[PDB]
């Protein structure tokens, strides 16, 4: 994602936004899947 | 932004400058007190005066470069052509005329005028033709300026 | 001018004077009916939706003082599309959640266990929006499909 | 590969926005009335045979997109909310289709229709905007000529194409010759001669005046019935030094010529825009190339000028961040290849 | 003014005096026989339109003093193009009917003067025209009294 | 002696200037000031040195 994220010309924010927006969502989902998910999953799962 | 400022106060000055100046060249750029790319031009085959060239360069190149990649300021070593009318005292007198007449004569036989058009903006119900009217037109050749009736 | 016999020559005699259009080049007809409106155009780097919103905001105080008959109509407009785009995308978001929820229950019998995922992505999406703004980005068509997709 | 090589490319999808539009372009010399007539038919095609679609229209005469003039005329459409439009025919695509066809049949001018390219004014792919510049001191005529020769060749042998000019029709003009001599003889001042020929046929911004508060303009022109036909040039007489009127035709002269109602100039140089779409078989790049090699045959003095090409490099960059990342946690030179399939 | 006049009386003057503007891709020009030119300059993607506009229109200031006085007193503008409208507030009348010109004026005299300033409205279009003291002359009469438009 | 920017004129397409000055052989030496005569209300020339 990030690699291609190197937008250009007029397709700038075009491929940019999409890529980054998902990548951001990534790290977020990751941190969540390392802080929230884990804790929640632990706190109460069964 | 700096340039914008220093040259928008000049706008407050312009209205108070000799009309000759106002119609002359007024500029506001970013100094650089130093050139670099100095594209000199010469001729080999079809020889052309060191003025015949100056013009050409300043009429196909300079108008461009003076805009290309942030070119702070382009210098034209010479000058572009111009309709030069070198007066002669005697002749002018031998006919009872002053430069003023020459000028006024030119600023009369050499200028384009706006003319409406057949089928004016608001036509009369039923108008089928709408053609624009051509009026006087700025001269072109030297001969034409020669035939200026004084 | 005044001719010899002191006869005054008023312009009223040499030309028909009337208060009329400044330029008779373009005539607008709204549904065969005579009319004229305001065709707004944005500025390189405008906030569009924000603009149009204000266009109606400014043109809002004029309605209270319009003359008899003078009414407004809204031809060729955008707004409805921007709003519909949001509503739709956001809708898909909801549907995506309710669906993954079922697909979760049909695998994790535990109604309690089938709650983490449903509560996982929400915090993630919001974070994205929070990050987008952190980069100046806004709720753009693309920045939204990315959400739905990334979901 | 095959399913990826034969798969056509496109920037962004053009979709129904419940709002489309059509433009009218009467011939050369058309009058405000002639054009208004075409606009009417257009306006009602939607007003009568499209009620289930069109919610309102906004015809504008004299306001074209190419530019201004009694020749052009645009018309803003507004279809009923998507809901009330079920059938796939009630969508801009279909609607605008039959629409464009209808006009093409019952019209004597050029009328079309087009779905507002949700994308951007520019960047449409499979199309081009060729520019024919006049490098040398060639004249408008010579430039126009080249344009013809260029569009000619292009059409001569279209893996085809589709080219046409930007809009320079080039209609006839009425030239008026004011003999300075006779004028300076009959006792009439050139200034007065012009200012009268002007203010009369083209009106003039005199002074300003206050109207119900706001300050507006003050124009001086002339009734139309005295500026419709060239014969009317006579009706106007100028004063003379010898305190006497003078027939405009005393120092006048006339003759029709041919001038372009629109002068285009690309980068301070006289040019002419050529809008053409890439061949139906070939594509942009291929077209443009096989377009440049054509303009490269016009007379001396006539020049020219104008997924994503970044993908080949973008994914390449991905062909790095991947293999590298697939080691920061999967170090072994083995795993870095596994998922790669 | 006709296509010819404006092209080299109002246009060319500007174009030439148009050079040395930081960032710029090209410069197209259209001289309509309607006596209306409209030069456009497209700047590199990313260039702050604000400062860009400032530039492209402060060189015009260096051109103004060399434009037909008719033009100088006429309308000269420098905005941010957008080749596309959006909010098109059309206005009509039902009760107290008023000509499709009686309206044009009103809108352009209570609304347009505003909107053309409201929330960064790049450019407002007035489909019609505001009123004006129109004095339609008549050849005969003028002559029947020995008078010219002048 | 210093010429003047009169009007403009179209030259091979481009628009250039139009100057009005005088041959040099009539503006090289101060003695040449005389060569120039001005008009007068009484429709007659006048020696600049007058």
């Amino acid at each position: 994602f990030v690699p291609m994220a190197f937008f250009g010309g007029s397709t700038g924010a075009i491929y940019r936004q999409f890529s980054i927006t998902i990548v951001s969502a990534m790290a977020l989902s990751v941190l969540v899947a390392l802080i929230l998910t884990p804790a929640l999953c632990a706190t109460m799962l069964k | 932004i700096a340039q914008v400022q220093v040259q928008n106060k000049l706008q407050l000055a312009m209205p108070l400058l000799p009309q000759e100046v106002q119609q002359q060249g007024v500029s506001v750029e970013k100094s650089s007190s130093s050139f670099l790319m100095v594209v000199g031009v010469i001729n080999t085959d079809g020889t052309m005066t060191q003025e015949d060239i100056s013009d050409y360069v300043a009429a196909n190149m300079k108008d461009a470069i003076s805009r290309t990649s942030g070119v702070g300021d382009v210098q034209l070593f010479g000058s572009q052509y111009a309709m030069r009318i070198w007066m002669n005292p005697n002749e002018l007198n031998k006919f009872q005329l002053t430069p003023v007449d020459v000028i006024t004569a030119i600023k009369a036989q050499n200028a384009q005028v706006a003319a409406g058009q057949l089928g004016g903006t608001p036509p009369v119900k039923g108008q089928q033709l709408n053609a624009s009217i051509i009026a006087q037109t700025r001269l072109t050749s030297t001969e034409e300026f020669g035939k200026i009736l004084l | 001018k005044v001719n010899q016999d002191g006869s005054r020559v008023l312009l009223r005699d040499v030309a028909k004077i009337e208060l009329g259009g400044e330029n008779y080049d373009i005539i607008a007809e709204f549904n065969g009916q005579p009319a004229s409106g305001l065709g707004i155009k944005l500025a390189t780097g405008a906030n569009a939706l924000d603009t149009a919103a204000a266009i109606r905001a400014e043109l809002a105080k004029m309605e209270p003082f319009f003359p008899s008959g003078l009414k407004i109509v809204y031809p060729y407009d955008t707004t409805p599309f921007v709003k519909i785009s949001i509503h739709e995308v956001v809708k898909t978001l909801v549907e995506a959640i309710i669906l993954v929820f079922l697909v979760m229950y049909l695998f994790l019998q535990n109604f309690r266990a089938t709650l983490i995922p449903t509560i996982a992505v929400p915090v993630v999406l919001l974070g994205t929006f929070a990050v987008l703004a952190a980069f100046g980005f806004s709720i753009n068509t693309l920045t939204m499909f990315g959400m739905v997709l990334a979901i | 590969a095959y399913l990826f090589v034969r798969l056509p490319s496109s920037f962004l999808p053009d979709e129904d926005q419940g709002v489309f539009m059509t433009m009218v372009q009467l011939p050369a010399g058309a009058t405000q009335e002639r054009t208004q007539k075409v606009l009417n038919e257009v306006t009602h095609y939607y007003l009568t045979k499209e009620k289930n679609n069109v919610e309102s229209v906004f015809a504008v005469n004299g306001f074209g997109f190419a530019g201004r003039g009694q020749n052009t005329g645009i018309a803003f459409v507004s279809l009923k909310d998507w809901a009330d439009r079920p059938g796939e025919e009630n969508k801009v695509e279909a609607i605008t289709m039959r629409a464009t066809r209808a006009f093409s049949q019952i019209k004597d001018a050029m009328v079309f229709a087009f779905n507002l390219p949700a994308i951007v004014e520019l960047g449409t792919a499979t199309g081009f905007d060729f520019e024919l510049i006049d490098q040398a001191g060639l004249g408008h005529e010579k430039l126009t000529q080249a344009r013809n020769q260029l569009l000619a060749e292009a059409a001569k042998h279209p893996m085809l194409t589709s080219v046409r000019p930007n809009g320079l029709e080039d209609t006839p003009q009425f030239k008026i010759d004011i003999d300075q001599e006779k004028a300076q003889a009959l006792g009439v001042s050139i200034n007065d001669i012009n200012t009268t020929l002007g203010a009369a046929w083209g009106g003039s911004y005199v002074n300003d005046f206050i109207d119900r508060g706001r300050v507006k303009k003050v124009y001086v022109m002339s009734e139309a019935k005295y500026r419709m036909l060239p014969d009317d040039i006579g009706d106007w007489y100028v004063r003379a030094a010898d305190g006497q009127m003078v027939p405009f035709s005393a120092f006048s002269s006339s003759r029709w010529e041919y001038g372009s109602p629109r002068l285009e100039r690309y980068n301070g140089l006289p040019s002419m825009e050529i809008l053409g779409q890439a061949a139906p078989g070939k594509s942009t790049g291929e077209a443009m190339e096989l377009m440049e090699q054509l303009a490269s045959k016009l007379p001396t003095g006539v020049g020219y000028d104008w997924s994503g090409n970044q993908a080949p490099s973008l994914y390449a960059i991905s062909l790095i961040v991947v293999f590298l990342c697939l080691a920061a946690l999967y170090e072994s030179w083995s795993i870095p290849f596994s998922v790669m399939l | 003014a006709d296509a010819k006049t404006v092209q080299d009386t109002v246009t060319q003057v500007i174009e030439q005096n148009m050079n040395g503007i930081d960032n710029l891709m090209y410069m197209s020009s259209n001289s309509d026989s309607t006596g209306t030119v409209q030069i456009t300059l497209t700047f590199e993607s990313g260039t702050d339109a604000d400062i860009a506009q400032v530039q492209v229109q402060n060189k015009l200031q260096l051109a103004m003093p060399l434009l037909p006085q008719e033009v100088q007193q006429q309308g000269v503008s420098v905005e941010k193009s957008s080749s596309s409208f959006l909010m098109v507030v059309g206005v009509i009348n039902t009760d107290g009917t008023m000509t499709q010109e009686d309206i044009s004026d009103y809108v352009a005299a209570n609304m347009k003067d505003a909107i053309s300033r409201t929330s960064g409205v790049g450019d407002v279009q007035l489909f019609g025209s505001q009123y004006a003291m129109r004095i339609w002359m008549n050849p005969n009469e003028l002559n029947k009294f020995q008078l010219t438009p002048v």
